[PDB]
């Protein structure tokens, strides 16, 4: 009993999985049809958190349809919380090793050659999959404060330390080529901290009548939130960058 | 006649190969074959220095054990603390085209030389605080390959004019010359007493010279192209060189003859540094396939390899004290061994 | 960290400060454009290095001339002494007369050697025999000798050069030879951007053991004469070098431009002695553009894997100031216009 | 291409005038040094972390 | 040559302000970090303030913080001191001393000269036995800094420094860290001890070698002075 009257008041579902399949195959196909642009390594990240995210659109208007159809507790509960969760736990993973490879970037040189460095990460990145896939056993109080900790200060730290990074090289360098990108990734990580913020800080007061009604109500709104935002994520990179959408239309 | 000497010549070449072969009834593997083996030797990495931005070319590591130099071709000398991986002079030089380096043993200078056929001696401690050309040798036809201080006055130098030369720091000419050689000198090494030292070339030759008169005393032809690397044993009655056909080899002072060959199969690339251990029980080298093989030097088994680097290993050196052993590399990074 | 000591901080911050300064200085230099040149012996290096100082980044004073007169008097001293031994050589007979005598005379007083001002007997004398038939006829009889190009220029200017009140020009100091050993880089600011150019002479050694030195270089520049087509042939060994130097292992991504100098003297000589010389296998007619494009032809054909690389050819005066501008803006441009990133 | 040959024939009778011992001697005189200084050796027998500057 | 000059100074009233300044010549100043030094007209000599290369890390001592600024001008090589609110206890002679830091330097090597300021109308404690010790010529002498905490730090390093200062003129640095010689200075001075016990031994005493000893701790700021030795004939 969760979900339902947004389901069943049958409305603009389709919506967002058109919107969110057809960004996930923009940004699949613009990463995968120009040699993974330059074999560059960031982009292999960019992938996975696309792969992530069409995950999440996929599972989460399917299950419910299909519990439409199919008229549970244990095993739909146990899915859409798996997806969802999962999905959090790739995109902050993703978003980390984004960060952190601008930030090795900039402090250091990426002058000197390097050669196979894609295939020692690629472990890496599957390493990453199967932490994702564990830390979500339980759910495949505690668990709700611990994700309300551990998937908004994170980011919210991760992300500060970067930009205060960011700022000084600005007047040390004087560099066009890092202010685009760095301004980019500022922007799209400060709205996803402000965005996902008030559900998990609903979830995270919920655990610690009207109590029931505003949880609901909170627990509902926020779903749909992380919904619509899945769907449209990639937005921002066409905004700003540009560079996506020609390659796009002229691949196609 | 020129045709009698040159009869005259081939029967010297016999002769000498006729006494050298007559000594030679045992050899070292039968002697040395009741020995126990090393076993398995397996080296960590402890450091990875990295504030090079192009290809490392030489190294040389200081008499404390302590303090190393390394030079590279986008024009500077970077002076390095082994303990703390600090750094404690950055030198630009005139030339961005330099093959070499050396430190001196007080501690006091430094070295350089490269494609500009000039010799750059710098100094380290002065009241101004910073580091200044002391003086500048010229008088070299070619490049500059290696160079190694005798002294606090005096040094010696190679060239790829076929010459060898000792100098005299305070006076700009030089004091002794080299030229009986026919190839081009690589590579040079000094005896631990400083009195005689021996050089490598490309004829496929090594020569043993006398400081004090400069004349040639002993020639080893046993190599099958160009030598590469050259370094002294240290009981001071051997040496053992590295070439480009992939084999190191051993030579012996006082039988002035051969004793073992180091090669395995599979291996097709050159060797670019040679280098011993205190004891003179290991033998280091390092290759053109990314690797540096360490061989037992009286068993020609391998006993390690060490796997760190990701293109030619080209410089190659030991402490004095033995505690480690530093590897420079094209890729620009240096590593610690122990 | 907490265990470091007062002294150890200092040392941590300078190393800091070390570390800002050579990433800004290794970064500031990154950007530039490394060009090197390559050939045989008398291609015209040193010309087209002298063409691109005086071209982009300054002229040259009148004080460098008076350096330069000692230079230029041995440059054609020399000349003059290798034609009166050439005319002997070969035991080719002249209508000398009294002229031997003097040729005698002179290659006596030779060695006088005072590089201050020539004899105005001397000077006399070298010009009453440049008017002999038949020392002028050995002057273009045997292309055999090893004599230097620029003789046709000095001689020919003994009325104004063999003063006392003489003093080199621009024209005077770009033909003037010399062999200097080391390397010789130029370093100047042209498009908005820094050039450096190194000029790898005089390096009397074995190639091989250093060409490393210069692994990916921004381009790389080839001068292959044309007018020594039947020297003692050498056209051949500059092929037998272009071929190691183009399929190099080292150079796979770097673009190759070719440059032909001395193009007025091959239109000159081409009138005179065929191409089948040099090339038995041309059938042409005794044209230049022909020619030209025949020695084009067979000169390309060396590269392995056309698809990948292709090479840029221009036909260039070196001595002549004005076609070196151009064609030099034609190849900045093209390298530009390869190197958008 | 007559001062170097002749300069050659006395230097080959400088290196052919030479007193030259066994193989067999200086093969245990190289076994000898290498087996006394093996204590001293760290890169042979490797020593505890007590001791290793680098640890 | 090294040359450090000093001007300003005068008589001030109280409660007012001044500024002095150390022009340096001789020498790459961007590369070293520069130390305020002040003495008394009778007491011993008293650390201020030090600036770091870059002007990264600023000290003050405990009894000057939040009045005195310290600051410096790498292209003209000029350092300032700005003075604001001078107590009567201020009233002294000011020196500018240079020191470079790495693995082998030794600080504190030059002084300079003084400027004379007249404002009138859980540290470690070193002790120096301050008393006057009669000398001849010939004989041998020794000196004794005994601390309070342990200055061997677990590098390996001790660090105490010496000096010496001739009657007027401007110290001179002689041993650092117990046994290395200063350059410059005659082999016939000798250094050594254990933690918190510290001698300096003259053999053969020659002539003009008259004035006061000090000894220094470098461990952990603020550096702490001892009261000084007094040697006389
Ligand atoms: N007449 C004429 N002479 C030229 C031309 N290009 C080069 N030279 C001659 O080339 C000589 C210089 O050769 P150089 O550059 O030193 O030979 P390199 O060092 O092998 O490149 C000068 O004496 C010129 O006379 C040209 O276009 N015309």
């Amino acid at each position: 009993e969760i979900y339902q009257l947004f389901e069943y008041t049958r409305l603009g579902v389709w919506l967002m999985c058109i919107v969110g399949t057809f960004l996930n195959v923009l940004v699949i196909t613009t990463i995968l049809y120009y040699r993974r642009k330059k074999k560059s390594p960031s982009d292999t990240y960019i992938c996975n958190l696309a792969v992530a995210d069409l995950l999440i659109v996929v599972g989460l208007p399917f299950f419910l349809e299909y519990a439409k159809h199919h008229p549970s507790r244990e095993v739909v509960c146990s899915g859409l919380n798996a997806c969802f969760y999962i999905c959090l736990f790739a995109g902050v993973c993703f978003l980390i090793n984004l960060s952190m490879d601008r930030y090795c970037v900039i402090v250091w040189g990426v002058e000197l050659n390097r050669v196979r460095n894609n295939k020692r990460a690629t472990c890496w990145v599957v390493i990453f999959w199967i932490l994702a896939v564990l830390m979500g056993m339980p759910h495949y109080v505690f668990l709700n404060t611990k994700v309300n900790i551990c998937g908004y200060l994170a980011p919210i730290a991760l992300m500060a330390y970067t930009y205060n990074r960011m700022v000084r090289f600005i007047i040390n360098y004087v560099g066009k080529w890092h202010m685009q990108t760095l301004h980019v990734l500022l922007v799209v990580v400060v709205s996803f901290a402000s965005f996902w913020f008030p559900f998990n800080l609903a979830l995270f007061l919920e655990s610690i009548d009207t109590l029931q009604n505003v949880i609901i109500f909170c627990l509902y709104v926020g779903q749909f939130l992380a919904y619509v935002r899945a769907c449209l994520n990639p937005g921002i990179y066409i905004l700003v960058g540009t560079q996506m959408r020609k390659d796009m239309w002229t691949t196609l | 006649e020129l045709d009698q000497l040159r009869q005259e010549a081939e029967q010297l070449k016999n002769q000498i190969r006729d006494a050298r072969k007559a000594c030679a009834d045992a050899t070292l593997s039968q002697i040395t074959n009741n020995i126990d083996p090393v076993g398995r030797i397996q080296m960590r990495t402890r450091r990875t220095l990295r504030g090079h931005l192009a290809k490392i070319y030489a190294m040389h590591w200081g008499t404390d054990s302590r303090l190393l130099v390394s030079a590279s071709q986008d024009g500077k000398l970077i002076i390095w603390d082994s303990y703390t991986t600090n750094k404690v002079h950055a030198i630009p030089l005139r030339s961005s085209w330099v093959m070499t380096c050396a430190y001196a043993p007080s501690g006091n200078y430094v070295a350089c030389g490269g494609l500009d056929n000039i010799c750059s001696i710098y100094n380290l401690k002065t009241r101004e605080g910073n580091v200044r050309v002391s003086r500048e040798l010229a008088g070299h036809t070619g490049y500059l390959s290696c160079c190694r201080f005798l002294d606090d006055n005096q040094i010696v130098t190679s060239s790829g004019d076929t010459t060898c030369a000792l100098w005299d720091i305070e006076t700009g000419q030089q004091t002794t010359t080299f030229t009986g050689h026919t190839g081009d000198v690589m590579s040079l090494s000094l005896a631990p007493d400083t009195r005689l030292f021996v050089s490598g070339a490309c004829d496929a030759s090594a020569k043993l010279w006398d400081v004090r008169e400069g004349m040639c005393r002993q020639t080893f032809t046993g190599h099958e192209s160009d030598i590469n690397a050259i370094c002294f044993f240290p009981n001071g009655n051997a040496f053992a060189t590295g070439s480009d056909d992939a084999t190191c080899r051993l030579f012996d002072l006082r039988a002035d003859q051969e004793l073992m060959t180091y090669s395995h199969d599979n291996i097709i690339c050159g060797i670019t540094s040679v280098s011993f251990s205190k004891s003179g029980r290991l033998l280091l080298a390092g290759y053109d396939d990314f690797n540096c093989n360490v061989w037992d030097a009286l068993k020609a088994d391998r006993a390690g390899v060490l796997a760190g680097h990701d293109n030619r290993v080209s410089c190659l050196g030991v402490t004095d004290d033995g505690m480690a052993v530093a590897t420079g590399s094209w890729d620009s990074f240096l590593k610690i061994w122990n | 960290g907490c265990t470091l000591s007062a002294e150890d901080k200092a040392a941590v911050e300078r190393s800091k400060m070390i570390d800002r300064n050579l990433r800004e200085d290794g970064e500031k230099a990154a950007r530039e454009v490394k060009l090197l040149l390559l050939g045989a012996g008398e291609s015209g290096k040193s010309t087209i290095v002298k063409q691109m100082k005086i071209i982009h980044e300054a002229g040259y004073s009148e004080e460098e001339c008076k350096q330069y007169k000692a230079v230029v008097y041995s440059n054609t001293i020399q000349s003059i002494i290798a034609i009166i031994r050439a005319m002997g050589r070969l035991k080719i007979d002249f209508g000398d007369s009294a002229r031997a005598d003097d040729a005698r005379q002179l290659f006596v007083l030779a060695g006088a050697a005072e590089e201050g001002f020539m004899t105005a007997e001397l000077a006399g004398v070298i010009k009453r025999l440049w008017k002999d038939s038949g020392v002028q006829a050995c002057f273009n009889r045997s292309r055999e000798y090893q004599l230097n190009d620029s003789a046709a220029y000095y001689l020919n200017d003994l009325d104004r050069i063999a003063q006392p009140n003489y003093i080199p020009t621009q024209q005077d100091v770009l033909r003037t030879r010399v062999k200097t050993t080391g390397i010789v880089e130029t370093h100047f600011t042209f498009k908005d951007l820094h050039f450096k150019m190194f000029d790898v002479g005089g390096q009397r050694s074995e190639r091989k053991k250093w060409i490393h030195c210069f692994e990916g270089v921004t381009a790389i520049i080839f001068c292959v004469a044309l007018s020594d087509y039947d020297l003692v042939n050498r056209m051949h060994e500059s092929m037998k070098l272009f071929d190691s130097i183009c399929n190099n292992k080292w150079f796979t991504d770097t673009s190759i431009i070719l440059f032909l100098n001395k193009k007025d003297l091959f239109e000159e000589k081409i009138k005179k002695s065929p191409l089948t010389i040099c090339y038995p296998e041309y059938a042409g007619s005794n044209t230049y553009e022909e020619a030209a494009a025949y020695i084009q032809c067979q000169f390309e054909d060396l590269n392995k894997r056309k698809d990948t690389k292709e090479i840029y050819t221009h036909f260039t005066c070196a001595t002549d100031t004005k076609n070196v501008q151009f064609v030099f803006d034609a190849v900045t441009d093209v390298i530009i216009k390869n190197n958008l990133k | 291409s007559i001062a170097q040959a002749r300069k050659l024939v006395e230097q080959l009778k400088m290196e052919a005038n030479i007193d030259r011992i066994k193989v067999s001697k200086a093969a245990a005189d190289l076994m000898a040094y290498c087996e006394a200084h093996a204590k001293e050796d760290p890169l042979l027998t490797p020593v505890p972390a007590s001791e290793n500057p680098f640890r | 040559d090294v040359q450090l000059v000093e001007s300003g100074g005068g008589l001030v009233q109280p409660g007012g302000s001044r500024k002095l300044s150390c022009s340096a010549s001789g020498f790459a100043f961007s590369s070293f970090g520069m130390h305020w030094v002040r003495q008394a007209p009778e007491k011993g000599l008293e650390w201020v303030a030090y600036i770091s290369s870059g002007s990264g890390t600023i000290y003050y001592a405990d009894t000057v913080k939040g009045r005195f600024t310290i600051s410096r001008d790498d292209p003209k090589n000029t350092l300032f001191l700005q003075m604001t609110s001078l107590r009567s206890e201020d009233t002294a002679m000011y020196y500018c001393v240079r020191s470079i830091y790495y693995y082998g330097s030794s600080p504190f090597d030059f002084w300079g000269q003084g400027t004379t300021l007249t404002v009138s109308s859980s540290d470690i404690v070193m002790t120096q036995a301050t008393s006057s010790v009669p000398v001849t010529p010939g004989e041998s002498v020794s000196i004794s800094c005994r601390s309070s905490k342990s200055l061997l730090h677990s590098n390996g390093n001790t660090y105490l420094y010496w000096f010496l200062q001739r009657p007027g003129q401007s110290p001179q640095l002689l041993i650092y860290r117990m046994s290395n010689l200063a350059s410059g200075v005659p082999d016939r001075f000798s250094g050594s001890g254990s933690g918190t016990a510290f001698t300096l031994t003259i053999s053969r005493l020659e002539a003009e070698d008259v004035g006061v000893y000090y000894c220094m701790q470098h461990l952990e700021y603020p550096l702490t002075f001892g009261a000084g030795t007094k040697l006389e004939l």
